[PDB]
RNA sequence: AGCCAGGAUGUUGGCUUAGAAGCAGCCAUCAUUUAAAGAAAGCGUAAUAGCUCACUGGUCGAGUCGGCCUGCGCGGAAGA
């Protein structure tokens, strides 16, 4: 398959490991086209009818891991 | 352990306990724990509820006592005789008449107040329910 | 808007009131204004889930005594002490 | 669960649909994982096919409108409805080769001209 | 097979039942957890 | 109420750990496809797998759910 969300997340936010207490301390950030890019690669694993839907699960997996949109 | 830190006097009449109680209303708190029976509150025992309930919570919200123990009773001890004088202060006792407000309680959600205040009322000699603030 | 149906008391007192309250209506009365004070009885149940809501306290009612509408506040009730009950309830004529 | 202006805006749905749809194929939905409902969602919005799964009892309150009276019968078991809005056919063609390729559920009873085609027949359509 | 004064349910497996004037607790899960009201 | 079926993607969410994959713990608990499916209510594995729930579609076809105030009962209740 294509690498996790995660992984993706991880190289994006310049990072190695996402945050241990997620949403409370923030570990880094990714602009809006990151994200696009890693739900475009998403987009050939995920189930999204819509750019802005895996996008969106992609938002998701960004604020588990602490990671915000920037 | 609650007491009253100094008195005009040591020891005091039995007296009798009647009537309805004064204060039957939650002015503190959003609720409380109402006494619909009839009786006395020593002071370990408005402790051992007191801390149940602290418990229960686990020390967030707020928690007033509207009840005090400030009769003092007196025992003989044993193999004594009756008279030879009134018996020593033991303990400490509050007197509850029917209606009377207990314990109120707020910042918390209904719920685990009333999970708290059966858990309280368990430790308690007399009938008690849980009731709300009203308006008015 | 909350509407209550009452009669007037024939007796008063005590006695008049703890039978009252046994055969479940409890007494009430409505003052204020130029007129006289008219003592009323209510049906328990009725004013017991009227008043659970804020609004009741809050609002002008409407007591309907002898097909005659009075429009009144609550201003004072007394609960009875242990008891989801009502002893009595004073209404200003609004 | 629903309220009931819920449920009477989801039948004012299915009607309207079902009052601008040229051929309506009722098939069973069950047995089958989300990945291949996503794909048949996806072949679905390129043939310019109308899926739904919805109660059956809401269903005869939106084929009651005319002229779908006849899939009434249709609605026991499990429904999911195709309504090909643009062009007739196509979902007939695609519900067949997905009920033969997954080999899963049913695909129990269509209809057209205002008539119930039933499960064999379909190949017509 | 605890005998005791006060009969409660410890789960949603556990049943009360009353069998010839006696409360009990029923339990498919755990036998464990076999009570008697007495 | 029973019974039939689904209970999906990101994803093995991040942190931790030899492993932690809903299911030791800590934090977040978002979003997607949806009729519906908790970053999972319990069992289960070395970790998975696997069993099952929350939830929904079907069948069935008419009453059902839990509080309020009470009346009378049951247990609690063993001695020469
Ligand atoms: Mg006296
Ligand atoms: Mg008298
Ligand atoms: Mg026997
Ligand atoms: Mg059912
Ligand atoms: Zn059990």
């Amino acid at each position: 398959k294509t690498p996790p969300a995660a992984v993706l997340l991880k190289k994006a936010a310049g990072i190695k490991s996402g945050s241990g207490k997620p949403n409370k301390d923030k570990v880094g950030k990714i602009s809006r086209a990151q994200l696009q890019e890693i739900a475009q690669t998403k987009a050939a694993d995920m189930t999204g009818a819509d750019i802005e839907a895996m996008t969106r699960s992609i938002e998701g997996t960004a604020r588990s891991m602490g990671l915000v949109v920037e | 352990m609650l007491q009253p830190k100094r008195t005009k006097f040591r020891k005091m009449h039995k007296g009798r306990n009647r009537g309805l109680a004064q204060g039957t209303d939650v002015s503190f708190g959003s609720f409380g724990l109402k006494a619909v029976g009839r009786g006395r509150l020593t002071a370990r025992q408005i402790e051992a509820a007191r801390r149940a309930m602290t418990r229960a919570v686990k020390r967030q919200g707020k928690i007033w006592i509207r009840v005090f123990p400030d009769k003092p009773i007196t025992e003989k001890p044993l193999a004594v005789r009756m008279g030879k004088g009134k018996g020593n202060v033991e303990y400490w006792v509050a007197l509850i008449q029917p209606g009377k407000v207990l314990y109120e309680m707020d910042g918390v959600p209904e719920e685990l107040a009333r999970e708290a205040f059966k858990l309280a009322a368990a430790k308690l000699p007399i009938k008690t329910t849980f009731v709300t603030k009203t308006v008015m | 808007m909350f509407t209550i149906n009452a009669e007037v008391r024939k007796e008063q007192g005590k006695g008049a009131s703890r039978r009252l309250r046994a055969a479940n209506k409890f007494p009430a009365i409505i003052y204020g204004g130029k007129e006289a004070p008219l003592a009323i009885e209510l049906d328990h149940d009725k004013v017991m889930n009227m008043q659970a809501k804020a609004e009741f306290y809050s609002e002008v009612l409407t007591i309907v005594v002898d097909g005659k509408e009075i429009k009144v506040k609550a201003q004072d009730v007394q609960r009875h002490p242990y008891k989801p009950k009502l002893q009595h309830i004073d209404f200003v004529r609004a | 669960a629903l309220n009931l202006q819920d449920k009477q805006a989801i039948v004012a749905e299915v009607s309207e649909v079902a009052k601008g749809a040229l051929s309506a194929v009722v098939a069973d939905s069950r047995g089958v994982t989300v990945d291949k409902m996503t794909e048949l969602r996806k072949a679905g919005r390129e043939a310019g096919v109308y899926m739904r799964v919805v109660r059956n009892t809401l269903l005869r309150r939106a084929v009651e409108g005319t002229p779908f009276e006849c899939l009434k019968d249709a609605f026991v078991g499990p429904t999911l409805i195709a309504y090909v809005t643009e062009h007739p056919g196509a979902a007939a063609r695609l519900f067949k080769e997905f009920a033969k390729a997954n080999a899963k559920f049913e695909v129990k009873a269509a209809a057209f001209e205002g008539e119930l085609i039933p499960a064999s027949q379909i190949d017509r359509l | 097979m605890k005998v005791r004064a006060s009969v409660k349910k410890l789960c949603r497996n556990c049943k009360i039942v009353k069998r010839d004037g006696v409360i009990r607790v029923i339990c498919s899960a755990e036998p464990k957890h076999k009570q008697r009201q007495g």
